[PDB]
């Protein structure tokens, strides 16, 4: 559980509620899934600073300043004792 | 693990012939009373089976492992024992028989012909006279290695061009020199010998000359009729396999024949009153 | 054998850890693999059966280790660790299962550890 | 690390497909591979992983590895279609698994699509 | 006193015990794979015993009817043969534990003193240093008839106005130049080598030499270890018997002697992959 969002350049907020540690994925219309955040409070390699995930029971993505590549779905995973399963997706504008 | 278990004939068996056999020629060596023709004879029936006795392992490493692990020089020692054994045995039964006869159907020419330095003597030619096949084994047996198994065979080795004529030829040989004219022979002493005891008997003579010939007559007959109910059907199965649940029926035949090394010297022992009396002394003197 | 493995846990940036790796006739190798998520595996420590050490070279001045022959057992020091330390932690163990029998390489489990708060 | 998904076509329903990924640049048996398929406008949804395990697809699916990763279909569905990600991730995932660690998928392919 | 349970044992071991040997001597023979110095000395080893277990009919026609009826040749052979083999094995599982000491701890000689022809010379060596006590054995051998109870009885002959101390010193003689001396250099050799095992047991890094280096040693300790513990109630019963329900214990320790002849080969094929393999293949090519 995590729908459109609606902002401009520049502007910093997606809340993913659920406890195990989640990851989070961007995936531009027509392109492959990437790896941004994972262990839930980690950077990956090579990706940005402005991307970064903060823990209570609700974890949350905050971007610094938009960019006009920065403008896809982002989709949170969460693990479970035998599975793992995709967040629904949200979709900034 | 049925084979190695049904292998303990071969064991105690064999194990106990070779003692038997041994005590036998012991007996007949030692006291002054053993040493008769008849004894003499039965020491060479004794010599020949204690001689194939101790080549049963020889055989128990075959027919287990399929295989002869024991060289050319072992090969050619079984072969020649086994040929010496089963030409020598029946060949002084033979000989049994006719002296047998000699003593019971002309008792008048039985006084010279059974001294027991003849019956030495005659043993000595038998021997020499199984030296024929007893020594070619030598010189032909040996070790080849099968063309398509791995598996080394211990048997004769003939020329491979009329290897199947000469081992056919030896075959029948074998049999007509080796069963065929020696029971024969045996046969047709035996038969006028119970022809002259039937006839006889009604009219017997000295009743303690009488006994104790009739009772070793009585002794050579069950050996000899042993001999022949325990080597017949190797013969035949060799024969109409050169000539025509086989393999089971081959072993069985083989380890009857070879059995025969065994019942001998407790043929002896319940037969022959001498040799009971001998036996016991010597167990529990 | 079984290689088991420990001390894995939520750590702020600055703090220390002690790892565990355990076996259960003797261990004759027995080193220390860090495997970050875009990153391919490398070695930080190993230590012989001498106490011989060797670090790697971002691994060098914060990092310790030392066998105890007694029980079989590491205990691996984290001193000064920092976000860029954010991987999974495996032990890789030479080993011999008796004294008559070959030498075998054991390879634990893995634990995750993540410099965070 | 390059990964490369193939073996989608035109099925029928009902019918059964084999999909492959190729592993190329790192030690097979160090990494754990997953499917994950995204519907045509819908969000993404694991398929199962290769030590297996499959969604809620159970029995539905089956699932084997060789450096290849094989997908057995059985009876496909309608809803099946989509285009199916081959993924990389820890080998030991799940034991991995817990309250402060979720390593994730580092590398993707570039989708398989399958259409029913 | 049921007579079948020994005899028994001797007819196992005389069939089973020479065809293992004999499979195993025929293995290090043919196979050059085969060919090294500790399996020359096991193929030593395997011929003393394989001679030793031809014997064992008459070794067996004593405790049956207690009593030797095989004569003064045959009686010199058997004790010759028992001597041989008591004084080779010994002595050959020494000189193994000797060579499995400087293959481990001392691997820079091992090249050098480890070839396999130089195992043979040690072979030969071996047989000609026991065979002092071989043709003693000949020499003195023989049979002597009881007085008392009209017994013969196969066994040394010292003269009889110092029988008594000879019979000590021989039996002194032989208790500490077969098992005191020769186990003692085992027991160094086996410590030596468990310590320098347990020392490079912390950083031994040959994966394939240091695996079949420590392999053929458990496989020549366990060897050791059995014959050690089949050879030792024996002698402990010799010694006491010639210082200080016995029967009964008299012969179970002479059995348990003779048995160690036919684990041998189980030995090798439950502790080596290569003999097991070959014996694989000779049975079912
Ligand atoms: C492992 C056991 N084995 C033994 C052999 C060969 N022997 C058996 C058969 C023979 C034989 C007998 C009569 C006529 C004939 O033409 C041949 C031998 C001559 C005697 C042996 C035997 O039967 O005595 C009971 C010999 C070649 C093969 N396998
Ligand atoms: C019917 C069986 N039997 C065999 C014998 C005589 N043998 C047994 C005892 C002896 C011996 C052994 C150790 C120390 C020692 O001073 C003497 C022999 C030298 C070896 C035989 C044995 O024990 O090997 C298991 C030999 C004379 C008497 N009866």
């Amino acid at each position: 559980t995590q729908s459109s969002l609606s902002a401009s350049v520049g502007d910093r907020t997606i809340t993913c509620r659920a406890s195990s540690a989640v990851a989070w994925y961007q995936q531009k219309p027509g392109k492959a899934p990437k790896l941004l955040i994972y262990s839930a409070s980690s950077l990956y390699s090579g990706v940005p600073s402005r991307f970064s995930g903060s823990r209570g029971t609700d974890f949350t993505l905050t971007i610094s300043s938009l960019q006009p590549e920065d403008f896809a779905t982002y989709y949170c995973q969460q693990s479970s004792s035998s599975l793992i399963t995709f967040g629904q997706g949200t979709k900034v504008e | 693990a049925i084979p190695v278990i049904i292998t303990a004939v071969y064991s105690v068996v064999f194990v106990v012939g070779l003692v038997g056999n041994s005590l036998v020629m012991f007996v007949i060596i030692r006291y002054t009373k053993m040493k008769t023709a008849t004894n003499i004879y039965i020491f060479n029936l004794a010599l020949a089976d204690a001689l194939v006795t101790t080549t049963m392992p020889f055989q128990s490493a075959v027919y287990l492992m399929n295989s002869w692990p024991f060289g050319d020089v072992l090969c050619k020692i079984v072969i020649s024992i086994d040929y010496y054994n089963m030409f020598t045995s029946i060949f002084t039964l033979t000989m049994m028989s006719v002296d047998r006869y000699i003593a019971v159907c002309h008792p008048v020419k039985a006084l010279d012909f059974r001294t027991p330095l003849k019956a030495k003597i005659i043993n000595i030619c038998i021997w020499l006279l199984a030296s024929s096949v007893g020594i070619s084994a030598i010189v032909l047996g040996g070790t080849k290695v099968r063309e398509d198994v791995d598996v080394i065979e211990c048997s004769l080795q003939f020329p491979d061009d009329e290897y199947s004529w000469w081992d056919l030829f030896m075959k029948i040989c074998v049999f007509v020199f080796a069963f065929v004219i020696p029971v024969l022979i045996i046969i047709v002493c035996y038969t006028l010998m119970i022809l002259r005891l039937k006839s006889v008997r009604l009219l017997s003579g000295s009743r303690e000359k009488d006994r104790n010939l009739r009772r070793i007559t009585k002794l050579v007959l069950v050996v000899v009729a042993v001999f022949i109910i325990c080597w017949t059907p190797i013969h035949i199965f060799i024969l109409v396999e050169a000539l025509g649940a086989a393999l089971s029926s081959y072993y069985f035949c083989i380890a009857l024949g070879y059995t025969n090394s065994s019942l001998n010297p407790v043929l002896y022992a319940f037969l022959d009153e001498n040799f009971k009396r001998c036996f016991r002394d010597f167990c529990f003197p | 054998r079984q290689l088991v493995e420990s001390g894995g846990g939520l750590v702020q940036p600055g703090g220390s850890l002690r790892l565990s790796c355990a076996a259960s006739f003797r261990l004759y190798d027995m080193g220390w693999f860090r495997q970050a998520p875009g990153k391919e595996r490398e070695g930080v420590a190993s230590i012989t059966s001498g106490g011989s050490t060797k670090y790697a070279d971002s691994v060098k001045g914060r990092f310790t280790i030392s066998r105890d022959n007694a029980k079989n057992t590491v205990y691996l020091q984290m001193n000064s660790l920092e976000p860029e330390d954010t991987a999974v932690y495996y032990c890789n163990a030479e080993y011999r299962t008796g004294i008559w029998e070959e030498l075998l390489d054991g390879w634990g489990k893995g634990t995750p550890v993540t410099v965070s708060s | 690390v390059q990964l490369v998904e193939s073996g989608g076509g035109l099925v029928q329903p009902g019918g059964s497909l084999r999909l492959s990924c190729a592993a190329s640049g790192f030690n097979f048996s160090y990494y754990s591979i997953h499917w994950v398929r995204q519907a045509p406008g819908k969000g993404l949804e694991w398929v199962a992983y290769i030590y297996t395990s499959y969604a809620d697809v159970k029995g539905r699916f089956t699932i084997s590895a060789d450096n290849t990763a094989y997908l057995q279909m059985n009876s496909l569905r309608a809803e099946d279609t989509a285009v199916y990600y081959c993924a990389r991730g820890y080998q030991y995932w799940q034991y991995h698994a817990s309250w402060y660690w979720n390593g994730g998928l580092d590398y993707w392919g570039q989708g398989t699509l399958v259409t029913v």
